[PDB]
């Protein structure tokens, strides 16, 4: 239920994580 | 060979040492919920006396030492209430919690599923606290002690530290009662992170 921002870095496959 | 086909260790009641750094070598005892499909090397394991569902790469993590399978899988229980079991899934919940004095905390949660091979446990996870937890949600509700409120799986994550550096993991799951929220394992520790991820 907490949530988290989450953008696909396409150049590298990674899902990078940061807070709201 | 070993703990493969008919001998697969999920649902199977296990114990085994623990030891961290030079600290003494502990007893951990539990049950094995579940095998991840994005990296079978990584089982859920609800071990007794602790409330978080941890995520460990059982044969291969240098703390665990002497695991033993134990002649023991857990059969299924029947649920006290079938329809109160399903309503809560997916649902947010307000759970209380007793304290030293007495007082009684309530903690503003998600109820996720039913957990695996423990039928009557459920997974839920808190606002305040965003791991896996894993109660017997029925008996806390029996008790006047919870009240219900009114592919990304096998990507690589890295999480933003404040000090600059990259904190790396996996989504190793994906919530079915409700999708935009994802387990996430960190590689430097067995708790699993349950999160709504906002597209950004």
């Amino acid at each position: 239920a907490a949530r988290m921002c989450c953008k696909l870095d396409p150049a590298r496959d990674v899902l990078c994580l940061r807070p709201i | 060979g070993p703990l493969g086909s008919r001998r697969n260790i999920v649902g199977c009641r296990i114990q085994h040492g623990w030891k961290e750094g030079n600290g003494p070598v502990t007893q951990w005892k539990g049950t094995v919920l579940d095998q991840v499909p994005v990296n079978p090397s990584l089982y859920l394991i609800k071990y007794d006396g602790f409330d978080c569902v941890y995520g460990l790469e059982l044969n291969k993590d240098e703390r665990v030492s002497a695991l033993e399978v134990l002649p023991d899988r857990v059969a299924t229980s029947r649920i006290s209430d079938a329809h109160l079991a399903d309503t809560m899934i997916g649902k947010a919940v307000e759970h209380m919690f007793e304290t030293e004095d007495g007082s009684k905390d309530e903690w503003r949660g998600m109820v996720l599923a039913r957990a695996p091979v423990m039928n009557t446990w459920f997974y839920i996870t808190y606002e305040k606290d965003p791991v896996l937890y894993m109660y017997q949600l029925l008996d806390d509700y029996k008790e006047g002690d919870l009240r219900i409120m009114p592919s990304l799986v096998g990507k690589q994550v890295e999480y933003a530290k404040e000090d600059g550096s990259k904190r790396t993991g996996m989504v190793i799951h994906q919530v079915e009662a409700k999708p935009s929220v994802y387990f996430i394992k960190f590689d430097d520790d067995f708790h699993i992170y349950v999160y709504d991820l906002v597209k950004t």
